[PDB]
């Protein structure tokens, strides 16, 4: 546990750490917890992903939703087992001048299927002409960037996210 | 992938760069507004051109898209508003000399100097000293001189630019199918497609005209009120049955009457409510102000201030050296930062202008949900409305006494409202014949109407014909008098300053009536009513996306822009008005000048 809740860097939305793992009451008497509303509770082994994405697209990670992260970066099953929660690092993952090391992506062929990763790397094709690996007219690149800083308003901050799961 | 979903993926990276590319010269250019040096005006500069070539390559990229074949609407208003071609559209020799005259006259305007004519080596400048003598001065012919010398010795540098300043932009216009420059800027009220609510860009004119009708009835009073008391500090120089000389109005244009206010008082005898002693004996300091107009807002229904608002804001005047720019403006970073730049002091009007501002920074928070091109008012005239509407409820005793200003006792009589109206009649009211008389002329000089060799003769007889103002000197052919007002100058629309006035009467006129009012209308008060900021609301969070004539009947209940409310406001005024001038002669005559004899 105490490696990935309190590391010196997370990953980002696209490619995020998965653990296979092999004590609860301690997280609780801890750090704000913006939110730590999960649904599965009121095992043989667990596993806890992270990540790290936007202040107002934290109330996409759950069941039965849409955005830009639920269709192409992070989907959740409708019978969801496990648990969410997320919380604020607005002053350890912002700095002057941009934090242009965290990734999302907003363009793909086809919807994520539930609990699924996603590394690929081919330039997106929207017209009809065929692109062959270079950007251009109808042919983009799939990975923006947020433009982290301090002086944003709550909801366009840095939030970090860990998900237990269950089975 | 038919034309529609190409525009629409291309919209998103669009909105993605250009918020970021946003955000960076925002913050460039507030970081160098309130702190000058000389590195921060290129640290400004080079964010400041990066972004405009950004937005010149996108509009370029975004020509292949046929803008006749999207069925949406909110794409089709976002592509078509970055589709304009703007400028640019011109040869390069054309667009140079567009640029370096434009400068020019800006230059010109700004830095002219006129001196005396016994000792000429004592000039002085039009902002800090020209018209500081036309708004204190209560002397015939240093007034005469000041508004004399202005526009023979700078009006008369800025004809030769104008005539072909014209010429260039009348081109530009044409080359957009738009017939000439005067349609391009109403080219702003315009709805197209919408099956119920449309507006051509040549009705608008058709309903000002329509609207300064009604008008005139009042505006006709009170110009013979303000004329029979003219008459006794400057007597025997106005005629009773003629116009008012141009000197004599309180400013170089006569834009505002507001500056008449000593000479033309209802009631001299009774003090006029004014707290300023009140907020020292407090200790109001330059953040109690603020408290409390956050405190008149969340009472309506509206959030509170984003807690960002307060720790980077620049409420005061700051230290030794950290020279500023002391204008009250309200910024709207974006990516969720608003601000507010300005150096209160502890006084009465920057109590309203706090409430202002806050109004601009409530409406700009409102919408920042909708996508980025799609975030301004309904058009040029919502914002400042919206802002007004806010000072005018917060500066009634009603209020005051309420607030903890005023004692709780001290009823007011009608004589101190009566001072109160006229007060603000001689600013809301004399100040639109000036904004429609300008802008018709300069609609129908653009349009081909009014060739170059009859400039000033047309001016001044419309200025004598629809103003009731006529000059004290004959001005020929080689002047050019609107060129020396800020805004013909410096190339700026005119007409929101004119249907402002009447939106925000709408406004504050549909906002009383849900808050179940009573008395008369300049008595209103949109506190701690509910319903009044459900409803303004439900337009301030629409932004752009929605036609104009569809925002302004989510409020009021019209679609076009009325009258009546204006009236309804100034009633008890015109019944006094019209039982003060019995044996005056109200109206004029346009053949009576002060040189005829
Ligand atoms: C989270 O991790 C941090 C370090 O990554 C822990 O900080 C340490 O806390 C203990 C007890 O408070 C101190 O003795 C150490 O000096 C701290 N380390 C540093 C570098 O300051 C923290 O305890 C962890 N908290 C939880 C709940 O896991
Ligand atoms: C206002 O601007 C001035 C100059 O543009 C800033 O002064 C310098 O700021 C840099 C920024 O890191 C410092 O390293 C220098 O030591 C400052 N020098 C002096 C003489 O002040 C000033 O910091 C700016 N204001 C604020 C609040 O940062
Ligand atoms: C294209 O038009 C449709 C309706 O004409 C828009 O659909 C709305 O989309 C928003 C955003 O998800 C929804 O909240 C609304 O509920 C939708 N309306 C309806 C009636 O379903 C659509 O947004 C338009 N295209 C774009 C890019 O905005
Ligand atoms: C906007 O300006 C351009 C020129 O800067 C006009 O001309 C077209 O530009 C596109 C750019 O790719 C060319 O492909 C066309 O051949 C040009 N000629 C046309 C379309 O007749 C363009 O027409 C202007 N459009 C608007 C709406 O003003
Ligand atoms: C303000 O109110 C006073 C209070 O009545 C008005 O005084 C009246 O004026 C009329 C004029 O026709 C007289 O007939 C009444 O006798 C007056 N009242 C009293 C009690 O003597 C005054 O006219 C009002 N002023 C304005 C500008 O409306
Ligand atoms: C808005 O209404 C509230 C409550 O109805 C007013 O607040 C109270 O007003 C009563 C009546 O004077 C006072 O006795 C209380 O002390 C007030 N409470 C507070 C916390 O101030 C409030 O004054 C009204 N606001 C306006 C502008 O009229
Ligand atoms: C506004 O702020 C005050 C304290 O500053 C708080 O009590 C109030 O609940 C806030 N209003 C809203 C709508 O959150």
């Amino acid at each position: 546990f105490d490696e990935v809740f309190n590391a010196t860097r997370f990953a980002s939305v696209y490619a995020w750490n998965r653990k296979r793992i092999s004590d609860y009451s301690v997280l609780y008497n801890f750090a704000p917890f913006f939110t730590f509303k999960c649904y599965g509770v009121s095992f043989t082994n667990v596993y806890a992903d992270s990540f790290v994405i936007r202040g107002n697209e934290v109330r996409q990670i759950a069941p039965g939703q849409t955005g830009n992260i639920a269709d192409y970066n992070y989907k959740l099953p409708d019978d969801f087992t496990g648990c969410v929660i997320a919380w604020n690092s607005n002053k350890l993952d912002s700095k002057v001048s941009g934090n242009y090391n965290y990734l999302y992506r907003l363009f793909r062929k086809s919807n994520l299927k539930p609990f699924e990763r996603d590394i690929s790397t081919e330039i997106y094709q929207a017209g009809n002409k065929p692109c062959n690996g270079v950007a251009g007219f109808n042919c983009y690149f799939p990975l923006r960037s947020y433009g982290f800083r301090p002086t944003y308003g709550v909801g366009h901050q840095p939030y970090r996210v860990v998900v237990l799961s269950f089975e | 992938s038919t034309i529609e979903e190409q525009a629409k993926t291309f919209l998103d990276k669009f909105n993605h760069e250009a918020e970021d590319l946003f955000y960076q010269s925002s913050l460039a250019s507030w970081n160098y507004n309130t702190n000058i040096t000389e590195e921060n005006v290129q640290n400004m500069n080079n964010a400041g051109d990066k972004w405009s070539a950004f937005l010149k390559e996108q509009s370029t990229l975004a020509q292949m898209y046929p803008l006749q074949e999207i069925q949406n609407l909110t794409v089709k208003l976002q592509l078509q508003a970055l589709q304009q071609n703007g400028s640019s559209v011109l040869s390069e020799d054309k667009s140079k000399r567009l640029n370096t005259i434009l400068n020019t006259m800006s230059t010109i305007y700004s830095t002219g100097k006129v001196c005396n004519p016994d000792n000429p080596q004592e000039c002085l400048l039009l902002e800090p000293g020209l018209n500081e003598i036309m708004a204190n001065s209560l002397d015939y012919n240093e007034r005469l001189w000041a508004w004399e010398s202005w526009r023979s010795e700078v009006g008369k540098q800025l004809r030769p630019l104008y005539e072909e300043y014209v010429v260039l932009k009348n081109e530009m216009a044409r080359a957009n199918h738009y017939e000439d420059y005067g349609d391009y800027w109403r080219g702003d009220y315009e709805v197209n497609g919408v099956d119920g609510y449309d507006y051509s860009r040549g009705q608008l004119i058709e309903d000002v005209e329509h609207t300064f009708e009604e008008i005139k009835p009042l505006y006709e009073h009170l110009h013979a009120y303000v004329r029979a008391k003219l008459m006794n500090a400057y007597p025997s120089y106005i005629s009773p049955i003629g116009c008012l000389p141009a000197h004599l109005l309180g400013d170089m244009w006569g834009r505002f009457w507001t500056n008449l206010y000593s000479l033309t008082v209802p009631f001299g005898q009774k003090p006029n409510i004014d707290v300023t002693d009140a907020m020292v004996d407090q200790a109001w300091d330059a953040q109690r102000i603020f408290k409390e107009a956050e405190k008149f807002f969340v009472s309506v229904g509206l959030p509170n201030m984003t807690q960002g608002f307060w720790e980077n804001s620049m409420l005061t005047d700051p230290g030794n050296v950290q020279k500023a720019v002391c204008h009250p403006t309200a910024w709207d970073l974006g990516k969720g930062d608003f601000r507010i730049l300005m150096c209160t002091k502890v006084t009465m009007d920057d109590f309203l202008t706090a409430h202002h501002e806050m109004g601009h920074i409530q409406y700009d928070m409102a919408y920042a949900a909708q996508p980025f091109l799609l975030r301004n008012g309904a058009n040029e005239g919502f914002h400042e409305a919206v802002g007004e509407i806010m000072s005018l409820s917060a500066a009634t005793p009603k209020h005051l006494k309420s607030i903890g200003l005023l004692s709780p006792d001290f009823q007011e009589d009608n004589e101190t409202e009566i001072n109160f109206l006229l007060k603000q009649a001689l600013t809301i009211v004399g100040t639109l014949p000036f904004t429609y008389m300008l802008e018709k002329w300069r609609w129908m000089v653009f349009k081909g109407e009014i060739p170059k060799d009859q400039w000033m003769k047309k001016w001044w007889e419309m200025k004598r014909e629809i103003v009731g103002v006529v000059e004290p000197v004959p001005h020929d052919e080689t002047y050019c008098d609107p060129a020396s007002l800020f805004h013909v100058s410096n190339d700026y629309s005119f007409i929101r300053y004119y249907t402002r006035t009447l939106y925000q009467f709408q406004f504050q006129e549909a906002l009383c009536q849900a808050a179940k009012h009573e008395g008369p209308l300049h008595k209103c008060d949109i506190s701690n009513s509910t319903e009044a900021g459900q409803k303004l609301f439900n337009m301030l969070r629409l932004g752009k996306s929605e036609p104009w004539t569809l925002a302004l009947e989510n409020v009021v209940g019209a679609k076009n822009m009325n009258v009546r409310p204006l009236l309804n406001y100034f009633e008890p005024l015109f019944t006094w008005l019209k039982d003060q001038n019995k044996n005056s002669f109200v109206g004029w005559s346009t053949d009576w000048s002060p040189y005829a004899d």
